[PDB]
């Protein structure tokens, strides 16, 4: 239970750094009073929690086989509640300057605005699918990593796909993810980090330290790779800015015989010539800007 | 023998001006080793080029405000209301507006 | 030779050579200034660097216009403070025409935007500076009603006289309309930062500052903000009370009037955002230009009323 | 110190001795225009993957930046543009190497990724590892502001000698060497 909450809760903050960014980049163009510096703070300082749990800010490599890398510090709950109980102000300015600028909202809700069928035959797993009225989402739909035990009530626009119903609906997404911390900060299991399977790949460290039989396993794991039986599986989980899924066929060996990643972006991407069919460039850049996709992510 | 001194300095400040932009862009220099654009920027640069000429007529009327009296205050108001409905006819027929 | 008409000619001549001197290092000192409000010798260096760069003409571009643009650009908005009088005897400029003469300056100010923009072999670069030079019209077309307000309540166009009939009464209270179209027009000619960059609503727009590297992109680096600088010293002289004050030398006043309004202009850097192109015309043309002119028949009624 | 010129990835480079260890107006003058290359210095900031946002929360038309920052991975696609904005700038150039994709491979050994921008044009400046930090890129800056204040470059293309000079500067690492090995001991991982 431990390795899943602790996983939920580190999805979470990410997915609130991804919501703040796109959230930020997207009310930047109209208003620009204080736009960057009302989220750097926020990315910052979750920059520093990530800092803090994991290694570095960005990429944490803390994901590991049966658990994660490292257990949490002596201090996560004190920066974890000093998180908790300073963004909720934040978050009713975030809606108050989402609804004070007027200008955007009577400008960007009327151009290339999809609903409930467009999103449904191109992809669009992102926060389009649930912007149409369609109340599809992996956490609640097909759960994985223990989100069943967290009480979060997952938002949907209705009709269309705007761009004003996408970022409506991500307020509402940090919202909730701030209501998942908040359930993982207030009762929390105290067991491991790791699990007790043979093929937990690493193996914990102080036993591998000083245990002949874990340094065997580590010293194979980590050496030719963890022998792993030949099967196919498939991982599909909601992601910052949509559907991820990874399909992993093992031939039997160490490593992966197949890996298909299979990512939002590319079916959010492929989809603009389908509502730029009869548009402006400046309508095409609006529309890039308010669609939630990342080239690198596209072409993996 | 003091408007000619002001003239040798406007003289002097326009050759040291254009001598010193020349100097210092050849300094510079030395060291180092079918489409269209459209039709409504013409019109606006013609609504400048209308309204700066009877602009001019104001011009001429602001420094002979006080030798003319209110018979010249009553002309000069009425070429005002002629500018000024030529500017409302065209700020109501939707000519002057942008819509990009 | 030694005669004392030609001492007090060259002394003359000194005076103008210095207040060339005193506003072009006023532009280049308060660009580090600004850039600080948003290591007075960093604009020695980027001068050396400038200096020590090879100025690149396009293989596409002609000799001519593509370096005249940048001269326009500087030395029209230069010569423009020519007519700004300091004091009682530091003036450079005493002809008659003392505001007929910004005029001008303002007017050939588009030619380095419309030049740059056919300069840059670039159909972006050429729609930006087609509305650039669109706001700036639709601006100077009514820059100069905004100074015939002060005109008509002064009689002539000369500097000296403005400043002789602001003894009693400086002009920015009578005329507060006058004041601000001015201000309007002259963050718009000048290009400041709310009239400033039109491509925000086109990406098929680029700016007239592009393809300029080195020296011919220094010209307009400092040619815009001694264009600032000199439309401060024309609001000052013009609204303002030019060299008037109680106990402080004359010349001590004019430069703290004239640091007061560029800290105002750096406040308008802060405060107010970009409006869009369509509302920046719309505005230019339907609410000043009607109000300025309003203002001059108000103005004449007042000034044809208590004539006794 | 010795001095390395380039004269006219495939050029020649060979150890001399600088012109000023011998005209004493030449040497201040000189001085003047390192210290002037020095204090304004103009990034361009090159879009790529993902060392951007290392480069947006660090604090830019191009031909006007003397300096270059190559931050993501050099692909076979985008090498070309890379190329063609390197020849876009003017001489002074320098190049800032950011992240591991752009010192070398960077993780990705495979078909499609250029290994290093060193393959195609020269680099002045190398920060390792992914996502290097802010301060890194800052401490970067000091290390190439320094660099350029020691070099030796013709003032004019009629009289001097045409060929820039580069100054073998004593590597960062043997120069750190006492205060990294001189460290005894470290925080445990276990807390904050
Ligand atoms: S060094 Fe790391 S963060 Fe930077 S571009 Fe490469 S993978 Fe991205």
């Amino acid at each position: 239970d431990r390795v899943n909450v602790i996983r939920v809760m580190l999805s979470e903050l990410f997915r609130i750094n991804s919501h703040l960014l796109y959230i930020s980049t997207f009310i930047q163009d109209v208003g620009a009073m204080t736009p960057v510096f009302f989220a750097f703070t926020d990315r910052q300082k979750i920059y520093d929690l990530v800092e803090a749990i994991t290694g570095f800010r960005m990429h944490p490599a803390w994901f590991r086989i049966g658990g994660v890398a490292h257990d949490l510090p002596r201090g996560w709950d004190r920066l974890l509640r000093e998180f908790l109980d300073w963004m909720p102000k934040r978050l009713a300015s975030y809606e108050k300057a989402a609804l004070q600028n007027t200008i955007l909202k009577g400008r960007s809700q009327g151009v290339a605005a999809y609903g409930a069928k467009e999103a449904l035959e191109w992809g669009t797993t992102g926060a389009g699918l649930r912007a149409t009225g369609i109340d599809f989402d992996v956490r609640k739909a097909r759960p994985y990593s223990g989100y069943e035990n967290f009480d979060f009530e997952i938002p949907v626009g209705g009709g269309v796909s705007d761009c004003y119903t996408r970022v409506m609906l991500k307020v509402e997404e940090l919202r909730q993810s701030l209501r998942i911390l908040e359930q993982c900060l207030n009762n929390m299991p105290e067991g491991p980090f790791k699990a007790d399977h043979p093929l937990t790949t690493p193996p914990p460290k102080e036993r591998t330290l000083q245990h002949i039989e874990t340094l065997i396993t580590h010293f194979l794991q980590v050496s030719w790779g963890p022998v792993m039986p030949a099967n196919e599986s498939f991982q599909m989980i909601e992601a910052t800015k949509g559907i991820n899924s990874y399909y992993l066929t093992s031939d039997g060996s160490t490593m992966s015989y197949r890996t298909r990643i299979r990512t939002p972006s590319y079916a959010h991407l492929q989809q603009i010539p389908a509502a730029i069919r009869g548009s402006l460039v400046s309508d095409l850049i609006v529309y890039l800007g308010s669609i939630d996709f990342v080239m690198s992510d596209v072409d993996r | 023998t003091e408007v000619i001194a002001h003239h040798w300095a406007f003289a002097i400040f326009l050759i040291v001006a254009i001598g010193l932009c020349c100097l210092m862009l050849v300094g510079g220099w030395f060291l180092g080793g079918r489409l269209r654009l459209s039709a409504k920027f013409y019109l606006v640069a013609m609504f400048f080029v209308i309204f700066d000429v009877e602009a001019l007529y104001l011009f001429a009327w602001s420094t002979s405000i006080r030798e003319s009296g209110w018979v010249g205050f009553v002309e000069a108001a009425i070429f005002i209301f002629v500018l000024l409905a030529g500017l409302v006819y065209l700020v109501r027929i939707g000519a002057l507006d942008w819509t990009p | 030779w030694i005669s004392p008409e030609l001492i007090e000619i060259l002394l003359t001549i000194l005076k103008a050579v210095v207040i060339l001197l005193v506003v072009v290092t006023c532009g280049a000192f308060m660009s580090f200034g600004e850039r600080r409000l948003l290591g007075s010798l960093q604009l020695v260096a980027d001068m050396i660097k400038m200096f020590f760069k090879e100025d690149w003409i396009p293989k596409f571009s002609d000799r001519v216009i593509f370096t005249l643009a940048p001269m326009i650009a500087f030395t029209s908005l230069l010569l423009a403070f020519a007519i700004v009088p300091v004091s009682p005897g530091w003036v450079v400029a005493d002809l008659n025409i003392g505001i007929l003469f910004f005029l001008m300056m303002a007017g050939l100010a588009v030619y380095a935007v419309l030049f740059a923009g056919w300069s840059s072999n670039n159909k972006y670069s050429l729609l930006g500076a087609m509305r650039a030079s669109a706001q700036t019209l639709s601006y100077e077309v009514f820059l100069g009603l905004s100074l015939m307000g002060v005109v008509a309540q002064a009689g002539s166009f000369n500097m000296t006289d403005i400043v002789n009939s602001q003894a009693h009464v400086w002009n920015v209270i009578p005329q507060f309309f006058g004041f601000i179209t001015f201000a309007i027009a002259g963050v718009a000619v000048c290009h400041r930062h709310p009239f400033d960059q039109p491509e925000a609503e086109q990406e098929l727009a680029d700016g007239y500052h592009i393809e300029y590297s080195g020296m011919k992109f220094g010209l307009f680096f400092v040619g815009e903000y001694i264009g600032i600088v000199t439309i401060s010293a024309l609001m000052v002289t013009l609204f303002f009370g030019g060299w008037q004050g109680p106990l402080l030398p004359p010349f001590i006043w004019f430069a703290l009037k004239t640091a007061f309004f560029m800290m105002m202009f750096i406040l308008i850097r802060a405060s107010l955002p970009r409006p869009r192109y369509d509302q920046v015309m719309s505005f230019g043309w339907k609410i000043c230009l009607p109000l300025t002119l309003i203002n001059l028949l108000v103005t004449a009624a007042v000034i044809l009323w208590q004539a006794q | 110190m010795d001095y390395t010129l380039t004269r006219i990835p495939l050029q020649k480079q060979e150890i001399v001795t600088d012109p000023l260890e011998q005209n004493v107006f030449m040497g201040k003058l000189n001085d003047m225009v390192n210290w002037g290359r020095k204090n304004s210095i103009w990034p361009y900031n090159f879009g790529l993957s993902c060392c951007y946002v290392e480069m947006v929360t660090s604090f830019a038309s191009p031909r006007q930046a003397d300096l270059m920052v190559v931050a993501g991975t050099c692909f076979t696609k985008m090498a070309p543009v890379i190329q063609r904005l390197y020849d876009q700038m003017l001489e002074p150039k320098w190049v800032i190497s950011m992240g591991a994709c752009a010192n070398s491979g960077g993780m990705y050994d495979i078909y499609s990724v250029v290994q290093g921008v060193d393959k195609f044009i020269p680099v002045d400046v190398y920060i390792p590892g992914c996502p290097p930090r802010p301060e890194a890129y800052m401490q970067a800056l000091m290390l190439l502001q320094e660099s350029i204040g020691k070099e030796r470059r013709p003032l004019s293309w009629v009289v001097g000698d045409q060929g820039v000079y580069r100054a073998n500067m004593q590597s960062e690492r043997e120069r750190k060497r006492g205060e990294r090995i001189a460290v005894t001991n470290l925080r445990t991982p276990d807390e904050i």
